[PDB]
RNA sequence: ACGUACGACCAUACCCAGUGGAAAGCACGGCAUCCCGUCCGCUCUGCCCUAGUUAAGCCACUGAGGGCCCGGUUAGUAGUUGGGUCGGGACCAGCGAAUCCCGGGUGUUGUACGU
RNA sequence: GUCCUAAGGGGGGCUCAUGGAGAACAGAAAUCUCCAGUAGAACAAAAGGGUAAAAGUCCCCUUGAUUUUGAUUUUUGU
RNA sequence: AGCGAAUGAUUAGGGACUCGGGGGCGCCUUCAUCCAUUCUCUGUAAGAAGCCCUUGUUACU
């Protein structure tokens, strides 16, 4: 219970824009992901073809990016001054992932350039403990024990306790 | 062989059209002079208790 | 139905060409082995 | 047989022209497949090559029987049984008349079928015996 | 107007008759100009031969085969087939272009018919060809047979 | 409210191979690599399986039967602290002395040693070992095939190393250059120099080097064995090189682990000591009356 | 006997929950210069075996667990092969099951190196 | 008269259909994350057989989709 | 070999409707168009031509 071993860490955080029209607003896109992320955006297409959604299949509607490590700590940690450290009991997962959305990119301290314009985000974290690379590895792949899996109470309370958030 | 359109309806009409239908035909009738065409593939089939009651009340 | 007769030896016909010629080879050899 | 891998000690098996193999299709394989017919029959081998093995069947057309030599990979062919208990038999008498003749007792050699049993004698102390009416009593009840 | 027959006529909620016969225009119209589709639009059109539907089926093949032989760039390596990446990988299938026109400097099979007379030569000398020699009609048929020939051996 | 895992779920699954369950085994290329040709019958066809550890590299020459695999040879890295080798055991270096002490143990088994002897001094060349010119006449060498289980063979694996190391003590086995160490994919040719660099260590020994020179408190919180033994970066070659000499000279050496020493008799009366076993059926029928109590109380 | 590597049968081995693990070995682990690969050193690859911890993997035990496997019975029954100048199915001579129920069990083992 | 009668080989990586829980606009459906998932997907038989570090899908090279000679099966030549 | 929620119906109430058609005086309409809705899952073996030992031949391994 008190192992070392079992401290819940953030496993990466992936940002997300899905614009919803290829062209020059998903170029934008990327170039704010870019500028935010210090990475490479990756590129998703539309998988299947919706009408009055005004998408078709094979056109990249959408844009995003996973970080990891103290960079993902970091920009969570933005996004949560954005949320005012203020999230609803639903936003997170019964895995133990939580995850939540901001409207505009300039309260995480992103200058307005008047070429780029607005876009909003989804933030989603994926926590986890140390000795996932059992699930990930390829060599003896196993399952991570139930006394070893994240509980979405546990989730909660390492949020209050770590980034003085108010889960209501 | 099983189907599913063994068990449905073959011919609907809706009420004001089967009495339009059947006034107009009485109408037709009406004169004898007047004879329809193609009557074979017209819905022709539309337009064509004392004593009980009494025994019921005294077997 | 009676069952058929069957050679003593079987031809070398069936078998794959490759061990057919060292066969035929060793069947030389033990030839002059047995004349010498 | 079940769904998935195939168990691998089939690779393993040493065929010699000579060999005595039944024939049982894996429907997972589908290289070397023999006929619908064929399968379920015992053969000789002929050929042995590196994937596959020549079996000889017999065939049977109209009154007569027609030899037919089929190309068979390791998959489908399995060792058969047959033949063992002749080799353990031919082994145990040619071991068995040897030391017979080295002591001089001559023996039984040739194996024999299911005699008549010989007399005995039962005895009736602690299994003595219960009688029995057509129908039992305890159903009758 | 190919955006809006494709909008119109192939979706989720269209009938299978109803896509067949836009696709079938889809092909018609890029059989006469191929340009006007994009490359997104034409493997989402295409990846439609997965389709139950054996009229749909039948029209996304017919327009994968038409860009096979015209324009085989913008399908996807998967349904290039053998010959269209053969010719890309060796170089020999060009981009598609508008207002590009035919400008062969020499005739077609020339190459083919100098050598086809140089091997003549060999072959008498052991018992340019536009430049100099008139062309005569039985070596345009040796011309035309070597081309054929040529052309044999590149699609085998 | 639908239930995937139920009992005709449980009825109709079927189970992989207890070695995949365990994800230990490859039998797509297992199958490849075993199975022999029938023209050639009884002829064993020797593999060379490497595996990687955290702190060991397990090298074993193997041949297949019906009833499971023989071990004809196995070497260790943790067997060099006999021959020098203590620090850096899964390395580059170590692997390459491992496939060494291997190849020179399997031939040392074979008889086969004096008439075959690699490249005996390591230069970081694609070379693969002949024919030698017996006074009988022509020997072939003795043919392995390499398995590297579920490794990736990427450029620069230590698969490879144990392979170099086998085919230089004299090994033949069947490989290509371009998985080396030193290989240009657009160039298509091996680096020789970085080839033997890496047959001696001295990619570490520039690590080392790199770390001295840069971050010093990362260069001791990571080479602290190498400092406290006194080992320095220069003195790799040479470590390497006296290591595969005495390896060379006697492949039989015998190392003292360190660990706990007994024999197996009161090994295996110290592991019956620590060991629970499974409740008598008297006990758990014991029990199941408790349970039926507490049921009945209920 | 317990680990590791390669394995043979391929659930008595799988799935879900708990409890424990001497010794060493595995494992999580630590660092991204080099070889290498990624949107991300997550995976893969390279280097370290120092530190921490058995928390998870792994092993073992527990469960009136689901499943799976093996025995009795079911049953000399059902079914089936011949016979009668047997009746209007029963005997004679023989072969001969599987469910349902009642229970048991929850892996054996080869080679090599170690604890 | 147009259109369709199907891209094969080698190596490597990864699992599919679907369900549950979540994420600004975003909802039943657009993209993203995790868990469960014996094939309930896909493979040119719509409820046949066979396939999960693959026979599926993606990536990198390639045309063994090449000549020549016999044997076998379906049964004189095919 | 054929069938198949890949099916067969419902559309009263809501709309879009407009030239879809038609009527009356560009304007309204009367039908009708559909859409939104919903319902329906028998082979082989039982030997002297067979077994065991020794020994050669080979371009195969």
């Amino acid at each position: 219970a008190q192992n070392p071993m079992r401290e819940l860490r953030i496993q990466k955080l992936v940002l997300n824009i899905s614009v919803g029209e290829s062209g020059d607003r998903l170029t934008r896109a990327a170039k704010v992901l870019e500028q935010l992320s210090g990475q490479t955006p990756v590129y998703s297409k539309a998988r299947y073809t919706v009408r009055q959604f005004g998408i078709r299949r094979n056109e990249k509607i959408a844009v995003h990016v996973t970080v990891r490590g103290p960079k993902a700590e970091e920009i969570l940690e933005r996004g949560l001054k954005v949320k005012e450290y203020e999230l609803r009991r639903r936003n997170f997962s019964e895995t133990g992932n939580f995850g939540f959305g901001i409207s505009e990119h300039i309260d995480l301290g992103i200058k307005y350039d008047p070429s780029i314009g607005i876009y909003g985000m989804d933030f989603y974290c994926c926590m986890t403990r140390p000795g996932e690379r059992v699930a990930k590895r390829r060599r003896c792949k196993s399952r991570i024990g139930a006394s070893h899996r994240i509980t979405r109470e546990e989730t909660i309370r390492w949020f209050k306790q770590r980034f003085d958030g108010i889960v209501r | 062989e099983p189907n599913r359109k063994w068990f449905t309806n073959t011919r609907v009409i809706s009420q004001d059209t089967l009495q339009s239908f059947r006034e107009a035909m009485a109408e037709k009738q009406k004169d004898p002079y007047t004879v329809l065409l193609k009557s074979n593939k017209l819905p022709m089939s539309l337009i064509r208790h004392q004593a009980k009651m009494t025994i019921e009340r005294e077997p | 139905i009676k069952k058929p007769k069957t050679q003593r030896y079987p031809s070398l016909k069936g078998t794959d060409p490759k061990f057919r010629r060292n066969h035929r080879h060793a069947l030389h050899g033990t030839a002059k082995a047995l004349k010498e | 047989r079940k769904h998935g891998q195939i168990p691998l000690s089939t690779y393993l098996r040493t065929y010699r022209v000579g060999d005595i193999v039944d024939i049982k299709v894996n429907g997972a394989v589908q290289k070397g497949m023999p006929h619908k017919f064929y399968h379920g029959k015992t053969g000789v081998v002929y050929n042995v090559t590196k994937s596959a093995v020549g079996v000889i069947v017999y065939k049977r057309v109209k009154h007569r029987y027609i030899e037919k030599r089929i190309n068979v990979r390791i998959e489908h062919v399995k060792p058969s049984r047959s033949r063992e208990d002749f080799l353990r038999r031919v082994k145990e008498n040619a071991e068995l008349k040897k030391k017979a003749k080295a002591e001089g007792v001559p023996v039984q050699l040739k194996r024999q079928p299911a005699m008549p049993r010989e007399a005995h004698t039962v005895s009736i102390a602690d299994n003595k015996p219960v009688t029995l009416a057509p129908v039992a009593y305890e159903t009758t009840i | 107007l190919v955006v809006k027959i494709a909008n119109e006529f192939v979706s989720e909620a269209s009938a299978a008759e109803v896509a067949a016969a836009g696709l079938n225009a889809i092909r018609e119209v890029a059989m006469r100009q191929p340009l006007c589709m994009s490359e997104t639009l034409l493997q989402d059109l295409v990846l439609y031969q997965k389709s139950k539907d054996k009229g749909v089926m039948m029209a996304a093949k017919g327009l994968q085969s038409l860009y096979r032989e015209v324009y085989p760039e913008m399908l996807q390596k998967k349904f290039r087939g053998k010959e269209a990446t053969m010719g890309l990988r060796a170089g020999e299938i060009k981009p598609l272009k508008f207002g590009e026109e035919e400008a062969a400097e020499d005739i077609e099979g020339i190459e083919l018919l100098e050598k086809y007379k140089e091997e003549q030569k060999k072959k008498k000398v052991e018992q340019k060809l536009a430049t100099t020699t008139i062309l005569t009609p039985a070596d345009l048929a040796k011309l035309k047979e070597l081309r054929q020939q040529a052309k044999l051996d590149k699609m085998l | 409210h639908k239930l995937v895992k139920n009992s005709a779920y449980y009825s109709r699954f079927q189970t992989k191979f207890k070695r995949r369950r365990q994800g230990k085994t490859d039998y797509y290329a297992r199958k490849r690599l075993i199975t022999q040709a029938k023209n050639k019958y009884n002829a064993p066809k020797y593999r060379l399986v490497v595996r990687f550890t955290n702190r060991d590299i397990i090298t074993q020459m193997v041949t297949s039967e019906i009833n499971g695999d023989k071990i004809f040879a196995a070497a260790y890295s943790h067997e060099l602290r006999a021959y020098g080798i203590n620090h850096g055991l899964t390395n580059w270096a170590a692997a390459y002395a491992t496939g060494l002490l291997l190849a020179r143990r399997v031939l040392a088994k074979l008889g086969l040693d004096k008439t075959f002897t690699g490249v005996e001094e390591p230069n970081g060349e694609y070379t693969l070992t002949e024919a030698a010119e017996t006074e009988d006449g022509e020997r072939r060498p003795f043919k392995a095939i390499l398995d590297v289980g579920l490794a990736r063979t990427s450029t620069g694996a230590r698969v490879f190393g144990v392979m170099k190391g086998a085919s230089d003590g004299g090994i033949f086995i069947p490989h290509s250059e371009n998985r080396f160490p030193g290989y240009d994919i657009e160039t298509e040719e091996l680096d020789t120099e970085v080839l033997k660099k890496y047959i001696y260590g001295g990619h570490v020994a520039e690590y080392m080097e790199t770390l001295a020179d840069d971050d010093e408190e990362r260069y001791k919180s990571q080479f602290v064995k190498y400092i406290e033994d006194d080992v320095e970066a220069d003195s790799l070659e040479e470590l390497y090189a006296e290591a595969h000499k005495q390896i060379r000279a006697d492949p039989f050496r015998k190392y003292v682990s360190d660990a706990p020493k007994k024999s197996k008799e009161e090994w295996k009366a110290e592991s019956l000591k620590y060991k629970k076993a499974k409740l008598s059926r008297e006990e758990r029928k014991a029990r199941v009356e408790a349970k039926i109590k507490q049921l009945l109380a209920e």
